């Protein structure tokens, strides 16, 4: 009745295997306390913006559109040089689809009244996770590397602006203290 | 897959540690075990990732070894003019900038990625054993019990050659001398 | 003043509040909007909310 | 100055986005014959 | 060409929905467009299941905090 | 490989890829990433056509643009040639001309989804040299398609031996040397 | 017969009944639209621009006495003063609301189920003949079909290089 990740501590109530992440990971136990459903949603969305984020880091710091102020390779400083006009455009197609996916549902009390599982957005080109051992495989793997990439560009975003160096160039220069 | 010398060598009654005993994936199967593993990496850690992971290295190993050792005694002609009199890691410097260590590790990630997918393909339950690349042209591998043998001295000569690899890079950086100059001092 | 900027926006600042409050307030009234039966009626105006 | 100026927008903006999405609220049926 | 219209005057370099760069970025967005209704049938006949298609790693899974 | 087992023939240390049994021409069981896994191999085996039947064209056509150029185009190489026939607006006719064919190219595609054509297969053979004959059409459909991914490699080399050259192919063939001035060159 | 284009399946609703059908209907504008209304419309563009292929010919070289000639004949459009044509447009107006029986909408046009083009127009009683009609009623739509395109080339062809249809053919030099 303890925690795997938390020997010392016992293991949340609510979290478990059926999750797909669990590891038994909620020291503070913030499950007790808030729909599951939604936390995971909000894991999940959190994680799928900062996978493409770091991605982003990457490639916008060493390929980019040719356009007049869309190029400059670090991002921190990239964001405000491209205007906000077009940020602005962007974040409107991002709430587009977020009303598009999430249907209009799209607050705690009303997200899952559709029986939407949370996390999915009925997204599945490719990969598809038909299997549930395929799926049950492929939702540790995004889960994990969703708690990755928000490390990520946490850590790429707040190194971008302590070296003014994109990531690629701040670790080769590594100009250090 | 009988081991050779299953009993003397990579078998049961062979433990290594005497003391101890050897984790529950340290089976009598698997090729040069000798009931080696104090610290437990194999409970964690597939098996098979771990052999595929020390045939890679051994592999890698046998090459840098060599490589390091005939770079002394002979070298392709016109490398002493593009790359100065240059040893084993400062010829790596200096190769990066000329764009050979480019090339190769544009192709042996070209090759690697079909080893991903072989490793993945193994850890699905393919069949495939661990560095088996169906790389035999000269069909030595083909009778049993020497493939048997040749496997151990693949690794024995893979952990050989890690552990001398080691020694020549180090020995460079204490002395700035490759092998051949380094034994003759 | 009198120099034209769309809305008085002058500074790209200003901008964040003014798309981003009625943002949190569309999303505070899509949980309303889709509790609501959003089929069509031939009426003067719905009474069902 | 442009602190004002974008506490005066943040204000502004949140009073017109309440009555905005407010009357969008279905506000005709808010009379005492409904049903 | 002399009588070409919608073109400029001193530029030369021809403007609005009559520009080359503009029938190339329409061939691309009629290309992200028939991306989904082609891709996805032919994910739809296809598909990954095969019933062999299935995420691979190396911990082992007895403990992997496997969902 | 050298272990018994069923892999496949083109990657020994891989298995078959599970849709591609064989019926496909030039079908050496060749996909490790598995993408046939994930896509229709009918809209791929479209793709790869498309891809090859461009490409071939590509590659013919930058050997002779070094021969010969026309009389009325200027003699400027193939890749340098391209700006100056887009803004020609030769290249907003190729365009447009190639877009009106992929209307009934994607209609076609659609209609290969629903299993009523095979994928690229156009009912194009007026010179009549493989219709008739069945066996005929399947030994030129293998060298449709190796002649299309080898015409998709050629292609790209010919394109970046000139980016780093900066030398059409016959004249690199003609005059070989190599990049980066490396028979003076340190380091 | 022979399919337009054999390798997409013959269009379902486009059977061979109207003349001049090859099966040639890929996008599928009949599944979607009334094939006696897109009929109408293929004569009536046909007709128009035989009409127009004529009138570019003729204008070229010839102008009546009380009008002046254009440098082309899209430029006879804009030396021709703008009261004549409207009373064109009006008299056409007229013309195509009572040859059509007043009724203008795709809804309405073929209440009494006339065939498409059949606006009754017949002086010198030319297709009288039934087996004349059939052979007749394919030649139209041909003909029509490829005056739009000859249309279309010759008005884009005069206003690119300021010349006649004619007098382009018989001093052509590149654009
Ligand atoms: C453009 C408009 C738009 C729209 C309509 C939505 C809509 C939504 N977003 Mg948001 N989102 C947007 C833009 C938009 N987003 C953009 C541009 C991004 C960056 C990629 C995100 C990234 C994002 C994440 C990662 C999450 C949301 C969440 C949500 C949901 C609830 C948000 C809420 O109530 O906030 C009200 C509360 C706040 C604004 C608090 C902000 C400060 C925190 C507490 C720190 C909802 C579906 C959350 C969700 O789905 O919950 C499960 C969620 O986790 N969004
Ligand atoms: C993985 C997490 C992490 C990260 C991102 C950092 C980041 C940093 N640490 Mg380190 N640090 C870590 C873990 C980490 N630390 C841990 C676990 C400890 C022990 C609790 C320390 C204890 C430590 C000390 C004592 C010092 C740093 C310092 C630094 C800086 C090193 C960069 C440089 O100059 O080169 C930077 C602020 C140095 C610093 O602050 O320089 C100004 C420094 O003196 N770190
Ligand atoms: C990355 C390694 C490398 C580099 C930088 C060069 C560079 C050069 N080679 Mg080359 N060469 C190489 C590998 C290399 N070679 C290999 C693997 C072979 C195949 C055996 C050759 C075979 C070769 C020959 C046969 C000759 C050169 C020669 C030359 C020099 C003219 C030129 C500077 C020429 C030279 O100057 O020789 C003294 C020459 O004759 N090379
Ligand atoms: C540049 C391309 C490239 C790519 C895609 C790979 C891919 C791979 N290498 Mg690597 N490798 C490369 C070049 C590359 N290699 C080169 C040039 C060498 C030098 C010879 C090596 C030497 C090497 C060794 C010695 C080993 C690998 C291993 C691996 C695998 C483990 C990956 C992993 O878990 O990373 C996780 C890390 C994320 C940051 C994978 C097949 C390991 C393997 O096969 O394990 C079973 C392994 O043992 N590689
Ligand atoms: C991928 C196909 C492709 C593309 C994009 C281009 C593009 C170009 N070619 Mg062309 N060209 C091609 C294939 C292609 N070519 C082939 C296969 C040949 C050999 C016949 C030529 C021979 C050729 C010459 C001799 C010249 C050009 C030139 C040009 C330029 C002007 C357009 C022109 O006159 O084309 C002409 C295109 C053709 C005559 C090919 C027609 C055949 C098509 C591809 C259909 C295939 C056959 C059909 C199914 C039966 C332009 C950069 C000119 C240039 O470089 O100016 C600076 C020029 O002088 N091309
Ligand atoms: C009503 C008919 C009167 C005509 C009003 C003109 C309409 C033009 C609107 C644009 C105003 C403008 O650009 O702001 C521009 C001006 C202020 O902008 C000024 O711009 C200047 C340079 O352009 C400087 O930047 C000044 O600092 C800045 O104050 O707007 C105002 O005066 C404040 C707006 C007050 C709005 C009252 C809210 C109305 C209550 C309900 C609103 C209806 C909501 C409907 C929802 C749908
Ligand atoms: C995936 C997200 C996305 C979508 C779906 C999308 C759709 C459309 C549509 C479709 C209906 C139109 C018509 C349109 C038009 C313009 N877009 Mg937009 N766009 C997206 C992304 C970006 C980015 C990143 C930028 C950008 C821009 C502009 C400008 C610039 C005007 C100017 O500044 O003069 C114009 C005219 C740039 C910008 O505004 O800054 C220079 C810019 O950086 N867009 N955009
Ligand atoms: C086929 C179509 C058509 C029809 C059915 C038609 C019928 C009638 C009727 C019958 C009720 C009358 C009474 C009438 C009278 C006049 N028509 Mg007219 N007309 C048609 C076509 C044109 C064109 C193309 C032009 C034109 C003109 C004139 C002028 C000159 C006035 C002037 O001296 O300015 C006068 C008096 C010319 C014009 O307005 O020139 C400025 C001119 O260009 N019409 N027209
Ligand atoms: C979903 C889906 C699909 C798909 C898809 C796609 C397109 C998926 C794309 C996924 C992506 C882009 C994932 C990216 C993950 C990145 C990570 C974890 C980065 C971690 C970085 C770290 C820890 C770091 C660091 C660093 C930091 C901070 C400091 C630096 O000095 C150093 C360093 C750089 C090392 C398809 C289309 C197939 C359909 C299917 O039906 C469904
Ligand atoms: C190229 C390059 C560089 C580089 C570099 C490289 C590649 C450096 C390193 C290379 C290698 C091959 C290191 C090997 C180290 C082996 C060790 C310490 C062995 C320990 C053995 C033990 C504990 C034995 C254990 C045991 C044994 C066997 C027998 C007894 C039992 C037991 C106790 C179990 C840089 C960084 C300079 C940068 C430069 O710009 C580019
Ligand atoms: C500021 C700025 C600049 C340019 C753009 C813009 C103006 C919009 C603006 C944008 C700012 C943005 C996007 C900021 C985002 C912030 C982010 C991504 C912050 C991330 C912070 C992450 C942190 C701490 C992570 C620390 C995690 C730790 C210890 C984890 C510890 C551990 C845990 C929890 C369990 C296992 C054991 C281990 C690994 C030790
Ligand atoms: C200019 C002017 C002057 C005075 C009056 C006014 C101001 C109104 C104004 C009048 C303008 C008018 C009347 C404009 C009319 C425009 C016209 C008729 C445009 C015609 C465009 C035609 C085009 C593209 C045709 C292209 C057709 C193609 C490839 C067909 C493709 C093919 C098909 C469908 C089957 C067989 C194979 C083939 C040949 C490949």
């Amino acid at each position: 009745d303890r925690s795997y990740a938390m020997p010392f501590l016992s293991r949340p109530p609510a979290l478990d295997g059926s999750m797909a992440g669990d590891v038994g990971f909620d020291p503070l136990g913030f499950s007790n306390y808030f729909d599951l459903k939604w936390l995971r949603e909000a894991e999940l969305k959190h994680g799928r913006v900062c996978m493409l984020g770091c991605l982003g880091f990457l490639v916008q710091e060493q390929a980019n559109l040719p356009l007049p102020g869309f190029d400059n390779k670090l991002a921190t400083e990239a964001f405000f040089s491209v205007p906000a006009g077009g940020l602005w455009q962007i974040f409107f197609s991002l709430g587009a689809i977020e009303i598009i996916t999430n249907k209009g549902k799209l607050t705690p009390g009303s997200m899952f009244t559709g029986g939407r599982a949370p996390g999915d957005l009925d997204f599945d080109p490719l990969n598809l996770s038909v299997d549930e051992t395929a799926l049950r495989r492929f939702e540790l793997a995004e889960l994990k590397h969703a708690r990755l990439a928000m490390i990520g560009l946490g850590g790429m975003l707040h190194q971008m602006l302590l070296t003014k160096q994109a990531p690629i160039e701040q670790l080769t220069n590594f100009k250090s203290l | 897959l009988p081991l050779y010398g299953e009993g003397k060598l990579q078998g049961p009654g062979t433990q290594a540690i005497p003391g101890s005993e050897p984790p529950p994936a340290l089976d009598g199967t698997w090729v040069g075990d000798v009931g080696f593993d104090p610290l437990g990496f194999s409970r964690v850690i597939d098996m098979r990732w771990l052999r595929e992971a020390e045939l890679k290295h051994g592999r890698v190993c046998m090459l840098a070894a060599t490589g390091m050792i005939v770079q002394d005694i002979a070298l392709f002609p016109g490398v002493t003019k593009t790359f100065g009199p240059a040893k084993i890691t400062a010829l790596h410097d200096v190769a990066v900038k000329q764009g050979s260590m480019q090339q190769l590790l544009v192709w042996l990630g070209f090759l690697e990625i079909f080893g991903f997918v072989a490793i993945v393909q193994m850890l699905q339950g393919s069949g495939r054993q661990p560095g088996d690349f169906g790389f035999d042209p000269l069909n030595c591998g083909a009778n049993t019990d020497t493939l048997a043998r040749r496997q151990l001295v693949e690794l024995k000569n893979g952990r050989l050659a890690m552990i001398a690899t080691g020694g020549m890079i180090h020995h460079f950086f204490l002395t700035g001398k490759g092998p051949i100059e380094f034994i003759t001092t | 003043e009198g120099t034209g900027e769309a809305l008085g926006i002058d500074d790209t600042r200003l901008i964040v509040p003014v798309i981003l409050i009625p943002v949190i307030t569309f999303i505070l009234y899509a949980g309303f909007a889709s509790e609501q039966d959003n089929e069509d009626f031939f009426d003067t105006y719905d009474q069902r909310r | 100055m442009f602190t004002l100026k974008i506490v005066v927008y943040t204000t502004v903006t949140f009073f017109v986005s309440l009555f905005t999405f407010g009357f969008l609220s279905n506000d005709a049926s808010r009379n005492p014959n409904r049903k | 060409v002399p009588n070409v219209p919608f073109v400029d005057e001193i530029t030369g370099e021809p403007q609005g929905l009559t520009a080359p760069i503009v029938h190339f970025g329409s061939v691309i967005s009629l290309w992200l467009l028939f991306a989904l209704p082609v891709w996805s049938a032919a994910y739809k006949a296809a598909g990954a299941d095969t019933a062999e298609w299935v995420g691979v790693s190396q911990v082992t899974e007895d403990a992997p905090g496997i969902g | 490989a050298v272990f018994p087992g069923q892999f496949s023939d083109s990657v020994p240390f891989l298995k078959q890829p599970t849709n591609l049994d064989g019926s496909y021409v030039g079908d050496v069981g060749f996909d490790p990433l598995g993408f046939s896994d994930v896509f229709d191999i009918r809209v791929l085996r479209e793709a790869e056509l498309k891809h090859g039947r461009i490409a071939m064209l590509a590659t013919l056509g930058m050997v002779v643009q070094d021969a010969y150029t026309f009389p009325f185009f200027d003699k400027v190489l193939p890749i340098p040639a391209h700006d100056v026939i887009v803004k020609s607006g030769g290249m907003s006719q190729i365009l447009l001309w190639t877009s009106f064919a992929e209307i009934f190219g994607g209609i076609a595609l659609f209609q290969t989804i629903q299993g009523k054509r095979a994928p690229g297969d156009y009912s194009f053979d007026p010179l009549n040299l493989s219709a008739n004959d069945l066996e005929k059409r399947e030994r030129y459909a293998l060298a449709e398609i190796k002649h299309s991914r080898l015409a998709m490699l050629a292609f790209s080399g010919m394109v970046h031996q000139y980016f780093i050259t900066n030398q059409g192919v016959i004249e690199q063939i003609n005059n070989f040397r190599p990049i980066n001035g490396f028979p003076d060159a340190t380091f | 017969d022979d399919l337009a284009v054999p390798f997409l399946e013959r269009p379902p609703m486009l059977d061979g009944s109207y003349a001049g059908d090859i099966g040639f209907d890929p996008v599928g504008f009949s599944n979607y639209f009334d094939l006696r209304w897109l009929r109408e419309a293929e004569l009536k563009h046909g007709r128009v621009c035989m009409l127009g292929v004529v009138g570019f010919l003729v204008q070229e070289f010839v102008t009546l006495p009380m009008f002046s000639n254009g440098v082309t004949p899209v430029d006879d459009f804009f030396v021709v003063p703008a009261t004549g044509l409207w009373q064109i447009f009006f008299t056409i107006g007229f013309v195509e609301a009572f040859s059509n029986g007043f009724k203008l909408t795709p809804s309405d046009m073929f209440a009494d189920d006339r065939a498409p083009g059949d606006l009754g127009f017949d002086p010198l009683g030319c297709g009288k003949d039934p087996a004349a009609l059939a052979r007749r009623q394919l030649v139209e739509v041909k003909n029509g079909r490829l005056a739009m395109i000859a249309f279309g080339g010759m008005l884009h062809q005069q206003l690119l290089t300021k010349q006649g249809v004619i007098e382009q053919l018989t001093n052509f030099k590149a654009i």
